[PDB]
């Protein structure tokens, strides 16, 4: 029992309260660090240059900003893709400027948050579990990467990366359908799918568990009481939750195996998700949504307009006023 | 509303005379105008100048005046300035230049009208829409 | 019907190439098999791309990704990168295509003909799965084979023609390369880089020499690893390291081939080198460059002093410098001045874009140059209209450089999913727990509370 | 079970196919023969490529009014010449 | 007394391949209306009279830009039954004035009635609890405060969603520019509501898939499970544990879990539902007026709440003439509010 | 042994039969020109 050996066993410990294990080596500085500087950053941190045209945008709550407005601004559009850490900047008030924080930030959190991923996988190993949850958190978890770090790159620069507040997601997103189209393309549109999918077959399996909950309470008492934690036997009648909805639609329309109902339950908002992330991260590299503008064309050759040619003028609103003294030439090209 | 004979009907020359294009002359100009054109002219506007549109209006005050079949045809030989001071066959795409421009390579005279009929003819069609650009998409 | 239902090999029909685990006879056929489809797709792709290409149209108006390959290589393609001669093209998509006819007929025939396993046919092509000495010999087999096909490369670039070189003098040609970089402080200097932006890692190798060198440098590498993994056996710190499966060899593949997918995907989207602008069409850096490029001509043409003109925001409307002082383009790519082009590097000084060569120095080729990568910078739609979101139908484009990027990132995202799925499993096969947990023996209970 | 024939039975049987192999098509072509003698154009008041405009104008006829919306509809289809 | 009454109870009960019941009588004619309206109209009925547009493949259209539109602005709040004083019993007219869009909505809304007795009649013919059809409740407050109190509010029916894919985008972007409907807490609970039940669905499937008990010999583990079997296919003590390890809390009954998946994207979809119901009046949350003030007063201020308004304004001014045909706006270039360049 | 003529078949007709008849229309619509 030397020392090196008795530091292993206690971060693989399973009777640590929360485990630790070599995922949380990382994932607890890094998670820390990220943390702090958000914190701090969203409460006093001075406006950046979010767009490198000397055009600082408030971001903290000391300088004006409710809890709805504010966020940590996206770094330079100066800076692009270049590191920035806070030892290449002349001094804390440069680094500031230019919106260091957004940069520590994100590098800390997406490290952290794919350790956090890892570590899920590894506590499953330590306590005999098979091992993928940690694929179903993949979803949400690719979908962070592909707004703060691969829209990014394929665009050249951080400042497009979605800034991190509650109003700075919601300019992301406008942006983001000026641009590209989002909601004409079929990656996004399969994510809503997923997500309105996700929220139907949640509270389905909620209504149909809870309305076959077997009687073990008097009306007087919560029927939680009904079930005890670690107790052998189910606590609800699966031959009944399908006999009413096999009914509700068709018999074959129902499951009645609760390992492939669960498995659907998980695959479908997970898959949804992941087309989600592989829309921003192709739509990152300009493979946009479907354009048919003008697509409909009478016999002498007048424009027919659709529904599309109306989200266009919609679109084009928002493309001519978007970061409005940050273009000198005609085309946005990124 | 229909693609009629007087739609297709343009000015062929300065002194007046008109000619009368076909349906089939109009769509091969749109598709040769696409092939060779559209990258920069894309719904009569100019990418990379787009002080200058395809107008009839602005086509009619160029010198010499390019609001005809024979003007435009002498415009994609030898193209000049809007004054007609220079000649710019070097940047841009002419029978000319056809060794640096390889698209035009396999442009004959006949193609040359087409296209230019077409030109003429889209803002009969399309009105304003024709050099306007994104305020009339 | 040996380990072909559910009930005898405990795989269902979904996951019916579970069965072929431990069966390698079936299981080299459905790898020829497989190989012969890669090498079908090849030839065939190509000579669809043959019938459909017109030569006086750059290629990246014709939705070519392999002809592109081919030209890169230097067959087919003179000066500046004009078509010469289109057979090279036709050979190699033929070639190609007769091939996967043997591949393909000897996956079939190991497949369902021939022997199911192959330990009792031939020691030499059985194997274990945990036969630690066999395992590394036949990935030291395939490690000189991966050798010989970089040097193969180099013998192209320095013996049979050279490589096309888009930064050669006089506008871009094929030269064969007689200096490769050898100095392994360069070649290995580039795997120390910062991936960052300035630095790009590997991606930013932007010469023929060094890319001929590092394939020299890789190929003996490949070839000594090759032999060292034959004549020796996993030392005990890597026995105890790994897990030791098929299922879990197959893991540590998928989750090398996702990180080379998402290489790819920034070497296409970035590198206009060994991705050649003339083939691909230029980066989406470059077409940017290239817009305020083509408007800072216009306008100094018509007589704007365009070194002291100031933008509305009081920062150069055409010209800036870099936050390390660099005289750099304006606007809003201002983000890109990493960029480094042939058509541009002319007009760079010791510091930056040189205000006298800018006045002086422009030829009527990088105006011309200009014009055509601002006119087909990589943006469209789904459907293939070129351009912003906004734009009208009419110009039937999406750059190439879009094509690759997206379609490997989409390859490298879900490998890296197939990495975690095989890596959890393999670990929890080995262990003896992916079935689920022993009731009576679920290892929750036998620990002390937490709290 | 409910009682009624199994699918798989009733899409196997060859009787099932006697009957669907002439009913299938016979539908199909009278779809495609209410848009290719163009009734569904008159059916639903839908106008074909040449009649959404005049061929001088460039206005919508869009219906203004509530209860003569039906007489401006007739209005505008004359005006077509 | 078994009279005609109870013959008919007793047949419209009948164990069949697709049940019946009273409530089918309701369900049952309006949905397949509703459903072959959808489809007539996206297949072959213009909105050239009413909207200036193309919206059937007939005329072009593809599965993205089809619609059934909502009628003319000039309609009003009109039933516009076929036999009205609009259409005068003309089905061609009823088609070209919109018709087609109160039909699917009107009879889609007692479509929903329907398929909610029906959840209560098989419920009580079966002996479970009714929480399906209570759950069902947030998909009609949402369906009524959309299609039929949002439009009640504004001036007409052609505010109203239009059924079609890209009409709805449309309909999404109109909320943004001219409502600035992100900004509204009743929307925020709303999109927490359904990614959170999202989400909840997803964890909730694979914590069950991985905390299974090896109840069979199989590699495919979905056949160990027998539907009448008493033991729990999975650990609960096992994914507690997990749970509290990794995250640091963790549901331990399973019925709490299950009534809060129930609990999570209802209640969103309500809250959803009251702020549309404020947008039917404009009662928008647009502003914050110190925000506004402070701007107004500093040029140097700016956030990026001052920076999606300028987005909304983009919005309104460049898509409401075509987007409003019948207000003839006519915006001459020079007031178009756009940036530099762009 | 089993009915042909049931409340399913009605179900089954009144969905297939239109969805036929709206194909062939929405083929025939892929030829039409302007
Ligand atoms: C085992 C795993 C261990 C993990 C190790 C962690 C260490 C750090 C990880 C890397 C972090 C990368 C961040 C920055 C990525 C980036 O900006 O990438 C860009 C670089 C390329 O850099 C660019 O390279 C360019 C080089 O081109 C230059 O040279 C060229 C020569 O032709 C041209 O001339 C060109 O004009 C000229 O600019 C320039 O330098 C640019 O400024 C520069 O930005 O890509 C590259 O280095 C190569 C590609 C790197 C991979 C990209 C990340 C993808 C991650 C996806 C994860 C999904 C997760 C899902 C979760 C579920
Ligand atoms: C819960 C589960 C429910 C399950 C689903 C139930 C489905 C049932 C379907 C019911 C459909 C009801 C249709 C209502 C149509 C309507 O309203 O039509 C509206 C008409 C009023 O007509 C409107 O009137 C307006 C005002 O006009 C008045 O003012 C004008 C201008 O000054 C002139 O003076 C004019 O002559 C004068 O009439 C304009 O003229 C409009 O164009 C015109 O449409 O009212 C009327 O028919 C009747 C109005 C009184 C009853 C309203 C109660 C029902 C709706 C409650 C919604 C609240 C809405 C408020 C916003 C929140
Ligand atoms: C690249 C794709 C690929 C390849 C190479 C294989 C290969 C294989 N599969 Mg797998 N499989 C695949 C995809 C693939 N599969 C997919 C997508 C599924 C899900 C549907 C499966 C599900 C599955 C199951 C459930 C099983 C397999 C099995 C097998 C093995 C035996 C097949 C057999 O005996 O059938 C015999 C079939 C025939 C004799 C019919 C014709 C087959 C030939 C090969 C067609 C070739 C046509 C070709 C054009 C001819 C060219 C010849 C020319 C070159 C001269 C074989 C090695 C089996 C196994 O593991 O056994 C131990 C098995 O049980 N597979
Ligand atoms: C070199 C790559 C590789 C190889 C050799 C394997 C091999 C295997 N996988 Mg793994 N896997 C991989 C990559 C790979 N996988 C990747 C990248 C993923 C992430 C998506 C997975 C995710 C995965 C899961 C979740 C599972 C496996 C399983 C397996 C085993 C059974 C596979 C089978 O029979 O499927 C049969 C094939 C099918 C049923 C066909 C799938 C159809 C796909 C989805 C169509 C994709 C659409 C297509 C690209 C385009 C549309 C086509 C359309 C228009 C016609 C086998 C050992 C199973 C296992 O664990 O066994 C131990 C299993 O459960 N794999
Ligand atoms: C590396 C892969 C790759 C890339 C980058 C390209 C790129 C291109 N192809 Mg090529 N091609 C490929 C593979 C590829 N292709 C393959 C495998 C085939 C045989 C099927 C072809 C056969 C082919 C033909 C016949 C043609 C092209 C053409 C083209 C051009 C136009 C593409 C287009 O319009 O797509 C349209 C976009 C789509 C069809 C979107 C597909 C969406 C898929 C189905 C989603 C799949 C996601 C994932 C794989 C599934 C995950 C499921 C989950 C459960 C795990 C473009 C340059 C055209 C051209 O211009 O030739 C000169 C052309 O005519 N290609
Ligand atoms: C990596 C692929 C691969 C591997 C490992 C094997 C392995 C085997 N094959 Mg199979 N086979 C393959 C591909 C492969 N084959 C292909 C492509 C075909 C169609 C041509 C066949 C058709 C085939 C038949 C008809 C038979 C076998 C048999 C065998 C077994 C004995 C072979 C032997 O001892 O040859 C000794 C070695 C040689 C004769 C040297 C051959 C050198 C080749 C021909 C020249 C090229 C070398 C160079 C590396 C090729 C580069 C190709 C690259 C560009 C792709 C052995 C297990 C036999 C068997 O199964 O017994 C029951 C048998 O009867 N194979
Ligand atoms: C496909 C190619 C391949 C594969 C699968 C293997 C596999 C193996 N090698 Mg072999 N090897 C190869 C090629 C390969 N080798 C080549 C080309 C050479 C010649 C250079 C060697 C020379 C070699 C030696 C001398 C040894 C091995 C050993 C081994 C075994 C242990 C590997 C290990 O622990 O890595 C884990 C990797 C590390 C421990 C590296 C350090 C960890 C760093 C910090 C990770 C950095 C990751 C980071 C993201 C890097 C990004 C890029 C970076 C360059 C900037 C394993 C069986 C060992 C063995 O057991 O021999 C029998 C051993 O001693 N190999
Ligand atoms: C970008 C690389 C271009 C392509 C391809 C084509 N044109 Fe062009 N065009 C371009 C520019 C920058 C200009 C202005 C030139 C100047 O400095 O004066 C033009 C101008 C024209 C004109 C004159 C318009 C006017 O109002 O006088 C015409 C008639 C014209 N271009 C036609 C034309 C045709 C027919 C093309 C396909 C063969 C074509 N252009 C391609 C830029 C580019
Ligand atoms: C195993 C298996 C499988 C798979 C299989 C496979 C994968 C196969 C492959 C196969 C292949 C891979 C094949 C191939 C073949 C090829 C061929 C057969 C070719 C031919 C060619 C030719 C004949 C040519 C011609 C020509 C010329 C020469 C010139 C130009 C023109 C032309 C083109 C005409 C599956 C899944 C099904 C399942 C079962 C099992
Ligand atoms: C060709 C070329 C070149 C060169 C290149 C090179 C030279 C390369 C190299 C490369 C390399 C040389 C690489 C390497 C890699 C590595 C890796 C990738 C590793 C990994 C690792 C791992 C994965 C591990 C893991 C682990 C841990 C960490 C712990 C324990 C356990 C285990 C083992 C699991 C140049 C650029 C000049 C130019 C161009 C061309
Ligand atoms: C309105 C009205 C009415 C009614 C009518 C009706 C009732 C109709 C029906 C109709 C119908 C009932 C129709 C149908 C149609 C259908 C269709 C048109 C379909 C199509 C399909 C498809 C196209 C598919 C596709 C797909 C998907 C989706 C996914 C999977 C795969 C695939 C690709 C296959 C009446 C007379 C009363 C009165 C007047 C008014
Ligand atoms: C509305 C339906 C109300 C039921 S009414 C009821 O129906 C019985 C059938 O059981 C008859 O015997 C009885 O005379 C009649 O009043
Ligand atoms: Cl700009």
């Amino acid at each position: 029992a030397n020392l090196w050996e008795r530091f292993c066993n206690w971060v693989t410990s399973t009777d640590n309260r929360l485990y630790v294990g070599w995922f949380g080596v990382i994932m607890i500085p890094t998670l820390l660090a990220a943390t702090i500087c958000f914190v701090i950053a969203f409460i006093a941190a001075p406006p950046v240059d979010i767009d490198g045209i000397r055009e600082p945008v408030s971001g903290s709550l000391l300088y004006g900003n409710n809890i709805i407005t504010g966020a940590v601004v996206p770094s330079s559009n100066a800076i692009g893709l270049h590191f920035y850490p806070i030892w290449e900047a002349a001094s804390l008030d440069e680094w500031l400027y230019n919106g260091g924080p957004y940069q520590l930030i994100i590098f800390h959190f997406l490290l952290g948050a794919s350790c956090y991923m890892g570590r899920q996988w590894e506590l499953s190993y330590r306590l005999g579990m098979r091992p993928w949850i940690c694929v179903a958190y993949s979803a949400p978890l690719a979908s962070a990467f592909a707004v703060f770090l691969i829209y990014p790159i394929g665009q050249g620069s951080f400042s497009d990366g979605m800034p991190l507040g509650i109003s700075g997601t919601f300019n992301f997103m406008i942006v983001f359908q000026a641009e590209h189209n989002i909601l004409m393309h079929p990656f996004h549109q399969l994510g809503v799918a997923g997500v309105f999918g996700g929220a139907l077959f949640c509270a389905m399996h909620g209504s149909l568990v809870t309305s076959s909950l077997i009687r073990e309470t008097t009306e007087t008492e919560s029927a939680n009481y009904g079930y005890k934690f670690g107790q052998e036997e189910e606590t609800y009648n699966i031959v009944a939750a399908h006999g009413y909805f096999g009914r509700l639609i068709f018999q074959y329309a129902s499951f009645n195996n609760s390992r492939s109902l669960h498995f659907f339950l998980a695959a479908w908002p997970v898959v949804g998700v992941w087309f989600a992330a592989l829309g921003i991260s192709t739509m990152a590299f300009n493979l946009n949504g479907f354009n048919f503008n003008h697509s409909v064309i009478d016999a002498k050759g007048n424009v027919i307009n659709t529904w599309a040619d109306i989200i266009n003028r919609a679109n084009l609103g928002m493309e001519v006023m978007h970061e409005r003294n940050a273009h000198n030439f005609p085309l946005d090209l990124a | 509303a229909e693609l009629t004979p007087e739609v297709l009907t343009v000015p062929l020359n300065s002194e007046g005379k008109t000619i009368t294009l076909t349906e089939k002359q109009y769509l091969e100009g749109k598709r040769l105008f696409q092939y060779a054109c559209a990258s920069c002219h894309v719904g009569g506007i100019t990418k990379t100048n787009p002080s200058l549109d395809l107008r009839t209006e602005t086509l009619a005050l160029a010198t010499p005046p390019r609001d005809n079949i024979e003007g435009l045809v002498d415009y994609m030989k030898n193209p000049t300035t809007y004054d007609g001071e220079q000649e710019i066959a070097e940047v841009h795409p002419s029978l000319r230049s056809a060794d640096i421009f390889p698209k035009m390579r396999n442009l004959t005279e006949k193609d040359l009208v087409a296209i230019a009929g077409h030109i003429l003819v889209e803002p009969k069609i399309l009105g304003d829409k024709w050099g306007g650009g994104k305020v009339y998409y | 019907a040996t380990n072909r239902d559910q009930e005898s090999s405990g795989f269902a029909w979904w996951a019916g190439n579970a069965r072929l685990i431990n069966l390698s006879g079936k299981l080299l056929g459905a790898h020829v098999a497989h190989a012969g489809l890669i090498v079908f797709w090849a030839g065939a792709m190509t000579l669809f791309e043959l019938a459909h290409f017109i030569p006086e149209k750059p290629m990246y108006e014709q939705g070519l990704i392999l002809i592109p390959h081919i030209a890169t290589l230097g067959w087919g393609v003179g000066p500046g990168g004009e078509v010469v001669d289109t057979f090279p093209f036709f050979v190699v998509g033929v070639v190609h295509l007769i091939s996967s006819a043997v591949l393909g007929f000897g996956g079939v025939y190991h497949a369902i003909r021939g022997p199911e396993t192959l330990e009792e046919y031939s020691s030499f092509f059985g194997y274990d799965w945990k036969d630690k000495n066999k395992m590394t010999t036949i990935l030291g087999f395939h490690l000189i084979v991966l050798g010989i096909g970089a040097l193969l490369l180099v013998a192209k670039a320095m013996f049979f023609g050279g490589l096309y070189d888009t930064w050669a003098p006089g506008g871009g040609d094929v030269r064969v390369i007689t200096n490769p970089t050898l100095d392994p402080r360069v070649i290995f200097g580039y795997l120390l880089k910062s991936p960052f932006g300035g630095e790009g890692w590997i991606v930013s190798v932007n010469n023929l020499e060094d890319v001929v060198g590092g394939h020299i440098w890789i190929g003996l590498i490949c070839i000594a690893g090759g032999i060292w993994h034959i004549l020796t056996t996993p030392f005990g710190w890597a026995r105890r390291a790994f897990i030791w499966s098929g299922e879990a060899y197959l893991s540590y593949s998928l989750g090398a081939l996702s990180m080379m997918g998402f290489i790819a995907t920034c070497f296409v989207w970035f590198n206009n080198t060994v991705y050649p602008s003339e083939f691909y069409g230029p980066t989406g850096p470059e077409a940017s460059q290239a817009q305020a490029m083509t408007f800072l001509i216009r306008d100094q043409k018509l007589g704007a002093n365009v070194g002291s003109a100031q933008g509305p925001t009081g920062l150069g409307k055409y010209l800036m410098r870099s936050p390390t002082g660099e005289i750099i383009f304006g606007g809003e790519t201002m983000r890109f001045w990493d960029f480094r082009g042939p058509w541009l590097e002319p007009l760079r000084g010791p510091n930056g874009l040189d205000l006298n060569k800018i006045k002086n120095d422009i030829q009527p080729w990088q105006e011309r140059r200009a014009a055509e990568y601002m006119t087909h910078a990589p943006l469209g739609s789904l459907n293939s209209v070129g351009g912003v979101a906004t734009e009208i139908n009419s110009v039937n484009f999406v750059s190439p450089r879009s094509w690759l990027a997206t379609s490997h990132f989409v390859l490298a995202f879900f490998f890296l999913v197939g990495h975690l799925w095989h890596a959890g499993r393999a670990r929890a096969a080995a262990a003896g727990f992916e079935k689920g947990i022993d009731r009576e023996s679920e290892p929750v209970l036998s620990m002390p509370s937490l709290d | 079970t409910t009682g009624e024939r199994p699918f798989s039975d009733i899409i196997t049987s060859v009787r099932y196919w006697v009957i669907h192999s002439i009913t299938i098509p016979a539908l199909f072509i009278a779809g495609w023969l209410f848009v290719s003698t163009g009734l569904a154009y008159d059916v639903f008041g839908t106008p074909r490529p040449d009649s959404y405009y005049a061929q001088e104008q460039r206005s919508i006829p869009l219906v203004t009014d509530r209860f003569e919306a039906k007489q401006q509809v007739e209005t505008f289809l004359e005006q077509l010449k | 007394e078994r009279g005609w009454f109870d013959i008919l109870d007793d047949w419209l009960k009948r164990d069949r391949f697709v049940f019946v019941g009273w409530s089918g009588i309701l369900l049952f004619p309006c949905a397949y209306l509703a459903l072959g309206g959808w489809l007539t109209g996206t297949t072959f009925v213009t909105s050239w009279y009413t909207h200036g547009l193309a919206s059937s493949y007939l005329e072009g259209c593809n599965f993205l830009t089809v619609a059934v539109s909502t009628p003319a602005n000039s309609m009003g709040h009109s039933l516009l039954l076929l036999w009205g004083p609009e259409a005068q019993g003309d089905f061609t007219r009823w088609c070209q004035l919109g018709g087609l869009w109160t039909f699917i909505a009107l009879h889609g809304a007692f479509g929903l009635i329907g398929f909610m007795l029906r959840q209560f009649e098989i419920a009580r013919l079966v002996g479970v609890r009714p929480y399906n059809a209570i759950a069902f409740s947030a998909p009609i407050a949402v369906f009524v405060s959309v299609f039929l109190i949002y439009p009640l509010g504004q001036s007409s029916w052609f505010f109203a969603p239009s059924f079609g894919v890209a009409a709805i985008f449309r309909f999404l972007l109109f909320f943004q520019g001219f409502h600035n409907w992100t900004l509204n807490p009743f929307h925020m609970m709303g999109v927490a509501g359904v990614l959170g039940g999202a989400l909840l669905c997803a964890i909730h499937g694979a914590t069950v898939e991985n905390t299974l008990f090896q109840d069979g010999e199989g590699a495919s583990t979905f056949r160990a499970f027998n539907p009448t079997q008493a033991e729990e296919t999975y650990s609960m003590v096992t994914a507690n544990r997990f749970w509290s390890q990794i995250f640091g809390i963790a549901f331990s009954n399973k019925r709490w879990l299950h009534f809060f998946m129930l609990f999570v994207p209802v209640t969103g979809l309500w809250m959803s539902a009251i702020g549309v119901v404020g947008l039917a009046l404009n009662l928008r949350s647009y502003d914050f007026i110190s925000q506004e003030i402070r701007a107004a007063e500093d040029p140097e201020f700016e956030t990026f709440y001052t920076k999606n308004l300028l987005l909304n304004e983009g919005i309104r001014a460049w898509m409401a003439p075509q987007d409003q045909p019948h207000e003839n706006f006519v915006f001459p270039e020079e007031v178009l509010p756009r940036g530099n360049a762009l | 042994s089993y009915p042909i003529f049931t409340v399913r078949w009605v179900a089954v007709h009144t969905l297939a039969v239109p969805t036929i008849f709206f194909l062939g229309a929405i083929a025939a619509m892929q030829f039409i020109q302007r």
